[PDB]
């Protein structure tokens, strides 16, 4: 139930949602919204598998 | 211009299968007893390519113009080297810059310049008598050339070009590829000793000459060779033989191959990643022998086929005369709320009648408005100073 | 019914978002 | 001007297309598009409400702004590729098993 | 002097020094940018790479 709790968080961003971002800002400024949503989520990985 | 060729009897081509063949150095790195695979244009394993016939010994004689993609495997099994050479462009008519690479009998004359391409251009020699040797004397390639901006002169050599009856002997394959500008050339020789098919022997490409260059190749067109022997006439509408002649045109894809590299550096076997189970076993564990046992790979996902568009129907317009381009707004203490809803809005029709300066929207895309909906939309129309304009920011004091 | 005893059975009922948790990437 | 916090109203110029059921092809309601199969429902929704989240927070039914029809969300996205040899010293052969 | 979108191919000629091994120093041999020692070798690579 952690895991799933960290799709709903934007981690520093305006919106948890991929469909959404790619919706409303173009691809050569949505770079630096898309690396929170990645790097907040490679963390909750990292610490489930150790 | 040229001449135009009577009596071409068109006969449908037919359709080979390529076997382990496309496979050449991706990058200038030795490497021995060590797998590496990266990304780079390869042609698959067991693809279904159009094989066109040229056999004349009938009445065969036709070449088309096929447009230049992302690699194009040519590959052609000459008796006694028939196939000269090839032109590239857009349009072949004088008007951008064309590639022509003819290979002649004395020099390989590579020039680029802006040739005025004929109808049906091809080449023409000539078989004496006294002499008994094979000669150029119908050179019909183009009839003018005006701006040049590459010339190249090939070293001075030896040959022939024979033109008599036998079998297919040497082959010649090239990789036309066009990455960045760059015309990279690959080619490379292999004698044969058959009468048709292909062999399904593996070879490796290996790079003649990179010409550093920045062209636009749309189209190309490979040109073919005729024999005027002492028995024809010589005329340019019966007295023309081809000769026994194929080649096969192969387009590359981007594939991921296993290269192997034994003790000398020589790439000598290639297993594809993505064609068959098996093959993908071998390269997902970088090892040409599996055991007993059960691997996992990607994941099984269902594409979409359709696009369903649900939005409202709506019926109404927002008026667009007294928000943009009236006569008189508010003051900056004292701005009017504009309620704008239940209307369509858009903002491709305010550059027929008003002109923008600074149009910009933070937080969103200006072309990505009309995909997402709007809610509670307000205009604040106020006019101040231009010494303001820079402090009116989201992110500006 | 089926191959277990009495004192397996009764152990079974002490011990005590199916197809919804496997939309994400959680493969049971 | 708001993103997503009420009925859709005013949006822009656009069209609209048919319906389709028992598909796993892309739709799009209030601007929010997404991927799964819209089916029937059975569930109980109120008219001052369209959008909805269950445990996952994700959109499972999205009512329709057209007809007003509560349509379920169900990705097709389930499944998985295993491919088991016996090895390459006895046969050439492999089975494909899905998970 | 006009420089286009085109891949320039005239440039300059590039100093050329010398070559020195048996140290631990810096070389750049065509692209490549390494420090270490420069020993003999006794396998040879490809007449194009």
């Amino acid at each position: 139930n952690t895991l799933v709790k960290q799709l709903s968080s934007n981690f520093g961003a305006i919106s948890s949602v991929l469909n959404d971002i790619l919706s409303r800002l173009d691809p050569p400024e949505a770079e630096v919204q898309i690396d929170r949503l990645i790097t907040g989520r490679l963390q909750s990985l990292q610490t489930y598998v150790t | 211009q040229c001449v135009n060729l009577t009596t071409r009897t068109q006969l449908p081509p037919a359709y080979t299968n390529s076997f382990t063949r496309g496979v050449y150095y991706p990058d200038k790195v030795f490497r021995s007893s060590v797998l590496h695979s990266t990304q780079d244009l390869f042609l698959p394993f067991f693809s279904n390519v159009t094989w066109f016939h040229a056999i004349h010994v009938t009445k065969r004689f036709d070449n088309p113009v096929l447009p230049f993609n992302d690699g194009v495997y040519f590959a052609s099994t000459e008796k006694s080297n028939i196939i000269r050479g090839w032109i590239f462009g857009t349009t072949l008519d004088s008007k951008t810059q064309s590639l022509l690479i003819v290979n002649n009998a004395t020099n390989v004359v590579i020039k680029v310049c802006e040739f005025q391409f004929c109808n049906d251009p091809f080449l023409g020699v000539y078989y004496h008598k006294n002499n008994k040797s094979w000669m150029e004397s119908e050179f019909r390639v183009y009839s003018s050339a005006n701006n040049c901006t590459f010339e190249y002169v090939s070293q001075p050599f030896l040959m022939d070009l024979e033109g008599k009856q036998g079998n297919f002997k040497n082959l010649r394959e090239f990789v036309f590829k066009n990455i960045d500008g760059y015309f990279k050339i690959y080619s490379k020789h292999t004698p044969i000793n058959l009468v048709r098919d292909l062999p399904q022997g593996f070879s490796a490409l290996e790079p003649l000459v990179d010409l550093p260059i920045g062209i636009n190749i749309t189209r190309f067109q490979t040109l073919l060779a005729l024999h005027r022997s002492y028995l024809t006439p010589g005329d340019s509408s019966s007295g023309w033989t081809a000769g026994a002649a194929a080649y096969y045109v192969g387009y590359l894809q981007p594939r991921t191959f296993l290269l192997k590299y034994n003790e000398n550096g020589t790439i000598t076997d290639a297993v594809d990643c993505a064609l068959d189970p098996l093959s993908e076993t071998k390269c997902t564990l970088k090892s040409f022998t599996v055991e007993k046992g059960i691997y996992q790979t990607s994941n099984f996902r269902v594409q979409p086929t359709e696009s369903i568009v649900r939005f409202p129907n709506i019926t109404n317009l927002c008026p667009f005369g007294e928000v943009f381009n009236a006569t008189r707004f508010a003051s900056v203490y004292a701005w009017n709320r504009k309620r704008i809803s239940n209307c369509v809005a858009d903002y491709s029709v305010l550059y027929n009648s008003a002109s923008f300066s600074t149009f910009k929207c933070y937080g969103v895309s200006p072309t990505k408005l009309n995909d997402l909906c709007f809610t509670n939309v307000y205009a604040d129309s106020f006019v101040i100073r231009g010494d303001e304009v820079r402090q009116i920011a989201p992110g500006q004091t | 019914p089926s191959k277990r005893s009495f004192i397996e059975d009764l152990l079974f009922n002490k011990v005590t978002l199916i197809c919804a948790q496997k939309f994400n990437g959680l493969t049971v | 001007f708001e993103l997503l916090h009420a009925p859709a109203t005013v949006c822009g110029p656009k069209k609209s297309t048919n319906l389709v059921k028992n598909k796993c092809v892309n739709f799009n309601f209030n601007g929010l598009t997404g991927t799964g199969v819209l089916t029937e429902s059975n569930k109980k929704f109120l008219p001052f409400q369209q959008f909805g989240r269950d445990i996952a927070d994700t959109t499972d039914a999205v009512r329709d702004p057209q007809t007003l029809e509560i349509l379920d969300i169900t990705p097709c996205s389930f499944g998985g590729v295993s491919v088991i040899t016996p090895g390459t010293n006895t046969s050439n052969q492999v089975a494909v098993l899905y998970q």
